[PDB]
């Protein structure tokens, strides 16, 4: 857990180069599960305003 | 001679390297892992 990656240098490098099903699934799921879930309550308010 | 015995006893102590090679390597690995966990562990806000 001391190896955190951002999106630009390092997540969409896995997604562009890798050929490992499990690593691609990990990156895809975790980006949407850890950062995507923070934007839901903000987007719901953004829509209304 | 107690002086000679003191020096030889300081020099004769095996310390590590009494273990196997697998066991010694595993020990060094967990030592380094614990040190690195302590040195670079991070906690962050519950609201940011
Ligand atoms: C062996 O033990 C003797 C005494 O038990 C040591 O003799 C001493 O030697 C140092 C220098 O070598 C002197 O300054 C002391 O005065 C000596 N002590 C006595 C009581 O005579 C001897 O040094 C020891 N062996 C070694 C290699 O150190
Ligand atoms: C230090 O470790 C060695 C093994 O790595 C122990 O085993 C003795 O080693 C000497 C030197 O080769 C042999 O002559 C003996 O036959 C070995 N077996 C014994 C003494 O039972 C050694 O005993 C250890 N020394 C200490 C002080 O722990």
């Amino acid at each position: 857990p001391q190896e955190c990656l951002l999106l630009e240098p390092g997540l969409n490098e896995i997604m562009a180069n890798s050929l490992d099903y499990n690593e691609r699934l990990w990156a895809w799921e975790s980006w949407r599960s850890e950062v995507g879930k923070q934007l839901r309550p903000l987007y719901e308010e953004y829509v209304v305003l | 001679n107690l002086t000679v015995k003191l020096q030889l006893q300081a020099l004769q102590q095996n310390g590590s390297s009494v273990l196997s090679e697998d066991k010694s390597k595993r020990l060094n690995t967990i030592l380094n892992t614990m040190s690195t966990i302590y040195s670079t562990g991070k906690v962050c806000n519950p609201d940011n």
